[PDB]
DNA sequence: CTGGAGAATCCCGGTGCCGAGGCCGCTCAATTGGTCGTAGACAGCTCTAGCACCGCTTAAACGCACGTACGCGCTGTCCCCCGCGTTTTAACCGCCAAGGGGATTACTCCCTAGTCTCCAGGCACGTGTCAGATATATACATCCTGT
DNA sequence: ACAGGATGTATATATCTGACACGTGCCTGGAGACTAGGGAGTAATCCCCTTGGCGGTTAAAACGCGGGGGACAGCGCGTACGTGCGTTTAAGCGGTGCTAGAGCTGTCTACGACCAATTGAGCGGCCTCGGCACCGGGATTCTCCAG
C-alpha cells in the first residue's frame, strides 16, 4: 500500500524528497509530476559513475574503503568529469602525480 | 593586538607547495611575493565571509560562511557542507 | 532534508558490493549531489522565465541536462532519465 | 656521499604529489586569519572547521598558481620560477 | 555487473 | 516592463544637461540595468535561503550590495540607499 | 493625488516596476516594503557614475551624443568598474589604446 | 549550397592580422593562422550547441539573437546591446 | 623610392585599429561559417540577422582577448613575434584545454 | 661507464584500535485520495522577415619579390640556489577551565499579500532638424635615407 | 644629427541627412484603501564549544657553508616575415520576390496545488569489530662517483 514513487521509477534516490526541495526551493510557481522523477535518475547516474571509478581507484591502491584521495583521482583522470568539476576544490584531495617532461634528468 | 603575522608562512612551507605544484627550482624573491598573494586572497574571502556573519547577526564565523564566500568567487569547496 | 548518505551507500553497494566509504568521503558526495541539484534546478528555472511559463516539467530538465553535462554524460543521462519517466507513468 | 642538486627536489615532487596532508603549520595559519579579520570587524570568533576550510582552499589556490607559474618558466626556457612568472600567470588568469 | 550498458567506459583500460 | 530608457534619460539630463545618447548606447544601458538587477536580486534571494527566511528586506539587499560592488562603489551605494529608505519612511 | 513611490522617496527609477519584477521573478515568497526602494537607489546610483564618466569622454572627443565607444572608455578607465564588469563585453565598444612599451622604437 | 563545405578558410590572413593588431601585436608568425582558425572553430561550437538547444526547447526553427545572449551569459561572456 | 622600415607600418596599424570599433571579419564568410556549424546540430535552421551579428561581436571580442594575452606570453620569453606556443599557453592558463 | 656504494623505496608480517556498519525505536514526512481551476496544449490566422537571386561595382584579398631584422643556437661567466649539517624555536599534544554565544522555544504584533477601484504615467507613433559624416583643401608632424 | 623630401595626420569649412528629441493619445499598470494572518521580532532559556592557559616533547624551522648548475649577456648566422606592387576575386549594395514560421488569439481540459488522514521510511542512537595504521624487518632499487 505504500509503494514509494521512487520504487515505481526503479530508482534509489528519494523522488519525494526531491519534489519537496523543488517546491520550497523557489524555482518556479509549479513543479510538474515527471520533473522530480527525471531529476532523481540523473543524480543517481552521476553518483553511479564516480563511485564506480573511485571504487576502481581504491582497488588499485589495495584498499576496500573509499577515502577522498580516490575521489580526486577518479574525477581528474577523465575529461568529462574533469570538465564538469573544473572549478571544484576537494577537501583532502591532493594533486595528480604530474611532472613536466623538461624537469627530468637527461641521459 | 596582533603583530606582523604573515611571516608565519615560512620559507620551507612555501617550498612545500611549489613541490606539490611541480616546481623543481625556486628563486629567492618569491618567498616575499607569495605572501603578498595570500594577503590578497584571504582579504577577498574573509571580507565576504564576515559579511555573511554580520548579516546573520552572529559573532562566530561558521564553516558554511566560508563555503558561501568561496562558492561566490568561483572556488567551490566540497567536504564541509 | 539532512543528507543523502543512505542513498549514496545504496548505490555503492549496488556497484561495488564489497568496497566501503569513509565519513569524509561521504561528506564530499553529499556536497556533490547538492551542488548539481541547484546547478540543474537553478538553470531549469531560468528556462521557464525565458519561455514565460510557470511549471517545471521533465522537458524543462532534459534540456537543462543537455546544457550542463558535457559529451557522453549528456547522451547517457538523458537516456537514463527517460527510462525512469516511462517506467513511472506505466506503473 | 652527497646527491647532485635537483635529484632531491625531484624526490620531493614524487612525495608531495602523493600525500594529501596540509603543508602549512596550522597554528601560525590561525594567527594569520585572526589578524586579517581583525581589520574588518573587531572581536570575532571562529569555528575550528571554519579555519580548516580556509586552510584547504588557500592551499589549493597556491598550488593552483604553481603549476601555472611553472608553465610560464618553461615557456621562458628556464627552470627556476621567478616573480616575473607569478605576475604573468595571475594576470592572464584575470586578477 | 550492476549497470554496464547504462554507464560509459569504452576506451580505455587504464 | 519594456525598457528603462525614459529613466536613464532623466538621469543623463540631470548629470550632463547638454549631452545626448544614441539608440545603440541606450540599448547597452538598458541591458546594463537588467544585468545588475538579477545580480543583486538573484544573490539576495540566496541570502534568504541561507538564513531560512522568506522575505527580502532592505537588509537583505544591503549585504548583497556589499558582496557585489567592489571598493568605494560599496561605500557610496550603501550610503546612497539608506538615504532613500529614510526619506521614504519619513514621507 | 497619485504621489508615486519614486517621487515619495526622491528617486527617479520606478519603485513600482522594481517591486513587480521582484515579485514576478521567483526570488522569494515575500518582498519587503523597503526593498524595492533600496534597489532603485542603487541602480540609479550606478547609472549615475557611468553617465558621469561617459559624458566626460564624449566631451573629450568634442561630441554630444554618447556613442558606445564612450561607454567602453568610461568603464575601462575606472578600476572599480573593471572589477564590476570584467566578464562583460560591449557591442561596438572597442579596446583601450594600449601599446606595450617593449614594442616601441628603439 | 546544401552541404556548405569548407568556409573556415573564409577567415583570411588579413582578417586575422586586423584582429591581432587590436591586441597590440607587432609581429605575426606564419603558423598563427592555422591555429586561429582552429581556435574559434571550437569557440563557436560551444556557443552554437548551447544556442540551438534553447531554440529546440522553445520548438522554433529559427535562432534569435536573445538565444545567443543566453548562451554567452551562460559561459561568463555576457553581451550588452542585444537585449 | 620611399619605403618604411619593417615595423613602422605595423605600429601605424595598431594605433589605427585600436582607435576604431568596426567589425573586422568580412560578414558574408562569417555568416556562412555559422551555417556550417549549425548543420551538425539541427538541419534546416534559420537565423535572425541580429543573431549572426551577435556572433561576430562576441567572437571578435574573444579573439582580441587572446591576442592581448598571447602578446604578453611572447614579451615574456623575450620575443616580438608570436609563435603558436603562445596561443597554446594562454589558453591552458585560462583553463580552456 | 661500471661498479659497489650508501641511501632509499618497496614488501613483508604484526599489533591494535577506533571508526565504519549494522542493529534498535519512532516520528515526522511521504503517500493516498479526492477536487478545483487554470496553465497550457492546440488550432487557426496574420504577416513579418528571412531566404534566394539578380547585377555591378570596387574594395579587399591574393600572389609575388625583396631585404632585413629577429629568432635561435652557441659560448662563457658567475652567482645564486641547492644540499647538508647543526642549533634553536615553537608547533603540537593533552589537559583544564570558564562563559560567551549559538541554538531553541513561546509569544505577539506589525507587516505584507490580497482585493477592488481608480487614473496618470509611459508606452506607440508620430514629426521636424541639428549633430554628425563625408568631402576637400591646408597645415602640420611625422619617418628616414642620406650627408 | 641634420634636412628635406616625402607621407601621413590633423584642421577647418561646407554641405547633406536621418536618427534623435519632442509631442500626443491612450491604456493598463501603479497607487490608495482596507482586511487578514502569519512571519518574524523579542525575550528567555540551555549548554555547547570556543577561547585561554600550561607543560612537555620534538619535529621542524633557522642558520651557515660550499659548490655547481643555471641564468644571462653577448655574438653570429639566415630565414622567415614585413613592405609594397600588381592582379583578381568576391564582398557588398540594392532591389525584387516568396513563404515559412513567428506571433497572436481563442478554446478547453488535463494536470497540479491543496487538503486531510495515515503510516513507515529514515533519523538518532548504540553497539561491535576489522580495515587500516603503525612498527619493525629485510628487500630490491636507483643514485652516484671513482674508476
Amino acid at each position: 500500500k505504500a509503494k514509494t514513487r521512487s520504487s515505481r521509477a526503479g530508482l534509489q534516490f528519494p523522488v519525494g524528497r526531491v519534489h519537496r526541495l523543488l517546491r520550497k526551493g523557489n524555482y518556479s510557481e509549479r513543479v510538474g509530476a515527471g520533473a522530480p522523477v527525471y531529476l532523481a535518475a540523473v543524480l543517481e547516474y552521476l553518483t553511479a559513475e564516480i563511485l564506480e571509478l573511485a571504487g576502481n581507484a581504491a582497488r588499485d591502491n589495495k584498499k576496500t574503503r573509499i577515502i577522498p584521495r580516490h575521489l580526486q583521482l577518479a574525477i581528474r583522470n577523465d575529461e568529462e568529469l574533469n570538465k564538469l568539476l573544473g572549478r571544484v576544490t576537494i577537501a583532502q584531495g591532493g594533486v595528480l602525480p604530474n611532472i613536466q617532461a623538461v624537469l627530468l634528468p637527461k641521459c | 593586538v596582533l603583530r606582523d603575522n604573515i611571516q608565519g608562512i615560512t620559507k620551507p612551507a612555501i617550498r612545500r607547495l611549489a613541490r606539490r605544484g611541480g616546481v623543481k627550482r625556486i628563486s629567492g624573491l618569491i618567498y616575499e611575493e607569495t605572501r603578498g598573494v595570500l594577503k590578497v586572497f584571504l582579504e577577498n574571502v574573509i571580507r565576504d565571509a564576515v559579511t555573511y556573519t554580520e548579516h546573520a547577526k552572529r559573532k562566530t564565523v561558521t564553516a558554511m560562511d566560508v563555503v558561501y564566500a568561496l562558492k561566490r568567487q568561483g572556488r567551490t569547496l566540497y567536504g564541509f557542507g | 532534508k539532512e543528507s543523502y548518505s543512505v542513498y549514496v551507500y545504496k548505490v555503492l553497494k549496488q556497484v561495488h558490493p564489497d568496497t566501503g566509504i569513509s565519513s569524509k568521503a561521504m561528506g564530499i558526495m553529499n556536497s556533490f549531489v547538492n551542488d548539481i541539484f541547484e546547478r540543474i534546478a537553478g538553470e531549469a528555472s531560468r528556462l521557464a522565465h525565458y519561455n514565460k511559463r510557470s511549471t517545471i516539467t521533465s522537458r524543462e530538465i532534459q534540456t537543462a541536462v543537455r546544457l550542463l553535462l558535457p559529451g557522453e554524460l549528456a547522451k547517457h543521462a538523458v537516456s537514463e532519465g527517460t527510462k525512469a519517466v516511462t517506467k513511472y507513468t506505466s506503473a | 656521499h652527497r646527491y647532485r642538486p635537483g635529484t632531491v627536489a625531484l624526490r620531493e615532487i614524487r612525495r608531495y604529489q602523493k600525500s594529501t596532508e596540509l603543508l602549512i603549520r596550522k597554528l601560525p595559519f590561525q594567527r594569520l586569519v585572526r589578524e586579517i579579520a581583525q581589520d574588518f570587524k573587531t572581536d570575532l570568533r571562529f569555528q575550528s572547521s571554519a579555519v580548516m576550510a580556509l586552510q584547504e582552499a588557500s592551499e589549493a589556490y597556491l598550488v593552483g598558481l604553481f603549476e601555472d607559474t611553472n608553465l610560464s618558466a618553461i615557456h621562458a626556457k628556464r627552470v627556476t620560477i621567478m616573480p616575473k612568472d607569478i605576475q604573468l600567470a595571475r594576470r592572464i588568469r584575470g586578477e | 555487473h550492476a549497470w554496464t550498458h547504462r554507464l560509459r567506459e569504452r576506451k580505455q583500460l587504464v
